[PDB]
């Protein structure tokens, strides 16, 4: 109001703004210091002789001859095999509720890693040994939403919080190659390559996704009702019957273990220029993309 | 001595020629053009400097790996010596460690 | 008799009201005040950031600069591999080569090592905000004039000079059209023979050109084009991938 | 300045002009081909991937041939591709 | 053939009957339905603002600059704008216009 | 004056001469053709059937997957044997 | 080249258009009850008739942030302040004084339209600005 108008009407009486009367913001550009004059000349900030003035200082970490500090310490496997450990970006229910309330993530449709990246809810870097997101229990008290979310890892409390409101949470595995496709489908669709089928989890991760307690995507569906009741009793909430819900079909919507997106079988070629999808008909190709 | 006794010829400058009056045009080709083009693509010059910046050691290293196979034998030999000297200077000489 | 009114297409913040500007015509010496034009406050009435203008102006001048100056160091000067005189006995100063910086005709100790690139990129929002401040400064100083079209009655360059002097625009006037292929031939022939009256498309708008020219002239399609382009930066997601790739709702 | 073509391309550039360009087409194929000779002085890996014992990861492996010096006397006999190492 | 008219001076002096003249244009644009609080009439409509200001420009020979259009929220602001005189005299003439002392001389070699 | 025509991204696929020694080898392979088809659709002129692996390449692709990526039953059986060994 | 035959279809392309991310941030949907479970609250309509105005960020949140320099200098920044920023300083001073027991040390940047306050008052000022309806 007052400030905005005062800043422009005062500019009217001033001369024309041109390339001459411009200047940088004060304090934004330090003056350059050069070895000239009495103050900054003579030895020019280097001292009296020695390696310091002559620029022949020893390497960083050298301690004049004695065993260096970074050498006399014993080696321990703190960072050994760091590039082969799996990383998971945490996803708090506070963050998930924050995205839902602002409309960035629609709860009316199944939620996968693609939708989280679309809403800028998480930043996944497959090149940095990321393998997905882990659903953490932070803010589980104030979470109130019925969603069908799929996350690579999930804590026991976070699973209970979603299932308390009538939602469904499932855990699925994505290989590093498939993970980059899920996060940014558009850059992959411009490579002219058929959609690949995601590979099964490594032998160590098979027990996690074959157990109904972890809500694995490769687990026996017959054990899901048993596991959901135990969480309902443990944390003291009545397990809702999602069969009677109107969104039952949407909640049950799950992708195949070999499938990347919904309704896009592996082997298809997305042609965004013509808005067409190409499906191979070769018997050998069909056997490769369905096995 | 060392100072001229006559004024130099006047320096007439045309501030409204084709190059000056059209300097800065299309510098917003990306923002105003649906990001089909990039303002760094407007840059002309050496193929190892288009849309890139670095110190002298990096410029020599980048130049050698891009146009090194096209350089003359004497010019390539000088570039290799410069990289050898700059490597020793930056990584072994200086005030700070 | 038939006013030409332009409304704001994009939503306007409730706490700010749009600013007006006279719509004029180039079809006559006294064909001004064709109508009123609504200008979005965020574009033509933002804060007068003179410091932001300087960094955007300095960016355009320096980012595309390539300095080709280069001298030869003591290793590149021809010859000079031989030690001139023995280390001791001659009674003269000790030298190892005749091409050292101390010697006449030798190398340069710390000289230019071109070609050098000064390329750097300001953030996209900073460059887009530089345009808004540039547009706001022109309007606040009564140097911005809105038009409906760039059609002149004649292609005579003398007509354009007299039209600008009668309305007291200034010594230099920058004319902006929506596109390059839709520019009327009347204004193309009139400006191509002029030195201070330049014609550029909407995409060729920049802070350096606007500050160089005393008067800025815009058409109605150009104003709508600028607001659509500039206000898109104010409310947009952080880019997952460069916008040149397909998106849900880009381009508008 | 710079050359129009890289220096390593000059050998194949001289085959574009002169009497070399008039050589039979089938002969020019036999020279421009760079078929890798059968390993003699080193054991090939046999596979494209191996498991590195230290970290237990599937890493790529490549067969790098060992340079072989053939003396001029080797051109008057049949050494079977062998030569001085 | 198109001949350029002679350049118009920027000097402007507010007429004494400006308020009566302005009130006449108000009734023309906004009708005779509302003759009370005519200075409080809002110029939100683009047609009404354009008609009122264009008539004044053609009549008084002084148009409202674009830096002032947004400030014309009511006709009251329009009246105050035209009550401000404008001087187009050069600096040399303005200096000589003042009562220069006998010991002060100004030369203009331009 | 008048500004020069704006620099535009030249539309249409860019097919260099394969007989030119100054043509980079990455602009003459199938991957370059595959990327052109995805960007420009049928206007690229590339036969869409070439995007899928050839029957000779399909056999190699299956051979690699079989050796390094086992089936679910293979991994489940391996875990059971290892678990019994640990127990 | 004996390529395998293929079939081109468009009915399955509806599953591709849902994978395209959007560039523009969507406007928050209207909710029956406010504030939302996450604590977000839409700006009041009509805007308050104050000499100043603090507009929401592009993410529709209160533009109050914590700043730290030198590792020990704790600061709170109020951004996107329009109008009379000096009236906002007086209101902030009269609100934080009881909490601190002394007049807050504040810096007013007219050019950038930002108010910088020494100390952490992030959650305190966010609740305070929601009361005024910004
Ligand atoms: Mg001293
Ligand atoms: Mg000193
Ligand atoms: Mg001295
Ligand atoms: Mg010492
Ligand atoms: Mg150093
Ligand atoms: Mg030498
Ligand atoms: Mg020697
Ligand atoms: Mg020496
Ligand atoms: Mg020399
Ligand atoms: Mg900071």
């Amino acid at each position: 109001q007052g400030g905005g108008a005062r800043a422009l009407d005062l500019l009217r009486g001033l001369p024309r703004v041109s390339l001459a009367n411009l200047k940088p913001n004060p304090g934004s550009k330090k003056p350059e210091r050069r070895p000239r004059g009495r103050r900054r000349g003579r030895k020019c900030g280097r001292g009296h002789k020695g390696e310091r003035q002559r620029g022949t200082r020893p390497r960083l970490g050298f301690e004049g001859g004695q065993t260096p500090f970074y050498i006399r310490i014993p080696k321990y496997g703190f960072n050994e095999g760091h590039s082969f450990r799996r990383q998971y970006k945490p996803l708090s229910l506070n963050r998930l509720q924050y995205l839902i309330d602002l409309g960035r993530v629609d709860p009316s449709q199944p939620i996968d890693l693609t939708q989280l990246v679309n809403g800028r809810g998480v930043t996944i870097q497959p090149l940095k040994r990321d393998y997905g997101v882990q659903l953490v229990e932070e803010g589980a008290d104030t979470f109130t939403a019925k969603v069908n979310i799929e996350v690579q890892l999930a804590s026991e409390l976070a699973i209970a919080a979603i299932e308390k409101n009538g939602g469904v949470v499932t855990t699925a595995f994505y290989d590093p190659r498939s993970l980059d496709i899920v996060c940014k489908p558009v850059p992959f669709f411009l490579r002219g390559q058929p959609i690949p089928k995601r590979m099964l989890p490594p032998e160590e991760l098979v027990p996690y996704y074959t157990d109904a307690k972890n809500r694995g995507y490769l687990a026996d569906p017959a054990k899901f009702p048993e596991a959901r009741l135990e969480l309902a009793r443990k944390y003291g909430y009545i397990l809702p019957d999602i069969t009677k819900d109107e969104l039952f079909k949407m909640l049950c919507t799950r992708k195949d273990p070999r499938q990347i997106f919904f309704g896009l079988a592996p082997g298809w070629v997305v042609n965004m220029a013509d808005k067409k999808i190409l499906k191979p008909t070769d018997e050998n190709l069909l056997k490769y993309y369905t096995s | 001595i060392g100072i001229r006794l006559t004024l130099p010829p006047p320096k007439v400058v045309d501030r409204w020629n084709e190059k000056r009056a059209m300097f800065g045009v299309y510098d917003n080709i990306g923002i105003l053009g649906n990001f089909e083009k990039h303002p760094k693509e407007l840059i002309r010059g050496p193929i190892w400097l288009r849309g890139w910046k670095g110190n002298e050691l990096q410029r020599c290293i980048r130049k050698r790996k891009m146009v090194g196979s096209r350089m003359f034998a004497d010019d390539l030999h000088n570039l290799n010596k410069r990289i050898r000297y700059l490597y020793k200077h930056f990584n072994r000489h200086g005030k700070f460690r | 008799p038939e006013p030409v009114l332009r409304k704001v297409e994009l939503p306007v913040p409730t706490h700010r009201r749009p600013v007006q500007a006279w719509v004029e015509s180039l079809r006559g010496f006294e064909q001004e005040r064709v109508g009123l034009a609504d200008l979005h406050p965020d574009v033509f009435a933002t804060a007068p950031r003179l410091d932001i203008l300087h960094q955007v102006a300095m960016w355009q001048k320096n980012f595309k600069r390539i300095s080709y100056a280069k001298t030869k160091t003591r290793a590149e000067v021809r010859g000079g591999g031989r030690k001139p005189w023995p280390q001791k006995g001659t009674g003269r100063a000790r030298h190892g080569s005749i091409r050292s910086p101390l010697w006449r005709g030798g190398g340069v100790a710390h000289g230019p090592r071109g070609p050098t690139s000064y390329y750097y990129m300001l953030p996209m929002k900073v460059r887009a905000l530089g345009l808004k401040v540039a547009l706001t400064v022109k309007l606040a100083q009564d140097d911005l004039h809105i038009m409906d079209s760039l059609e002149l009655p004649t292609g005579d360059p003398q007509y354009l000079t007299e039209l600008a002097h009668y309305r007291r625009w200034g010594d230099s006037v920058l004319l902006v059209d929506l596109t390059h292929e839709e520019m009327p031939q009347s204004i193309v022939e009139a400006t191509s023979r002029l030195k201070t009256f330049n014609l550029i498309p909407a995409v060729g708008l920049n802070v350096h050109s606007m500050l160089k020219h005393q008067t800025l002239v815009l058409t109605l399609p150009t104003v709508a084009f600028l607001e659509d382009k500039l206000l898109w930066q104010d409310s947009r997601y952080r880019p997952l991938y460069p916008f040149s790739l397909p998106y849900s709702d880009f381009p508008r | 300045p710079l050359h129009k073509y890289p220096v390593w391309l000059w050998k194949r550039l001289q085959l574009r002009e002169g009497i070399c360009s008039r050589l039979p087409g089938h002969y020019l194929r036999s020279l421009e081909e760079e078929r890798t000779p059968t390993p003699v002085h080193y054991r090939p890996h046999g596979a494209k991937f191996k498991i590195n014992p230290k970290n237990g990861q599937r890493e790529r492996v490549e067969d790098v041939p060992i340079p072989i010096y053939f003396p001029p006397e080797s051109q008057r006999g049949l050494w079977g591709g062998e030569g001085w190492i | 053939i198109l001949v350029c008219p002679p350049l118009r001076s920027r000097a402007y002096t507010p007429p004494e009957d400006l308020q009566s003249r302005l009130e006449s244009y108000v009734k023309e644009v906004f009708g005779s339905s509302l003759p009370s609080n005519w200075q409080d009439i809002s110029l939100e409509d683009s047609r009404l603002k354009f008609n009122l200001l264009a008539h004044l420009a053609d009549d008084l020979g002084h148009v409202v600059p674009n830096s002032r259009l947004h400030q014309m929220c009511r006709v009251r602001d329009v009246l105050d704008f035209y009550n401000v005189p404008i001087q187009d005299r050069s600096k040399f003439d303005e200096l000589s216009a003042s009562n220069l002392p006998p010991n002060l001389k100004i030369t203009w070699s331009y | 004056y008048r500004a020069r025509p704006p620099p535009r991204r030249r539309p249409g696929p860019r097919w260099p001469d394969p007989e030119d020694l100054l043509t980079p080898r990455w602009q003459l392979g199938p991957r370059y053709a595959a990327k052109q088809f995805a960007r420009y659709g049928a206007a690229s002129g590339v036969v869409p059937g070439s995007l899928w692996p050839s029957p000779e390449q399909l056999r190699e692709l299956e051979a690699e997957e079989r050796e390094w990526y086992p089936s679910l039953a293979t991994m489940q059986e391996s875990l059971r044997v290892k678990q019994l060994a640990e127990e | 080249p004996d390529y395998p035959r293929f079939v081109e279809s468009v009915d399955e392309y509806q599953f591709v258009e849902r994978l395209l991310p959007a560039t523009r941030i969507p406007d928050p949907p209207k909710h029956e009850h406010y504030p939302t479970p996450s604590g977000w609250q839409p700006p009041r309509d009509p805007p308050p008739n104050l000499p100043y105005f603090v507009r929401r960020s592009r993410m529709h949140n209160i533009p109050v942030y914590k700043d730290i320099t030198h590792g020990n200098r704790q600061m709170t920044v109020i951004r996107k302040v329009e109008g009379d920023i000096w009236a906002l300083q007086k209101d902030v001073e009269d609100f934080l004084s009881p909490l601190l027991g002394k007049t807050p040390v504040t810096q007013v940047n007219e050019v950038t339209g930002t108010l910088r306050i020494k100390g952490y008052f992030d959650q305190e000022l966010k609740a305070w600005l929601l009361e005024k309806g910004f």
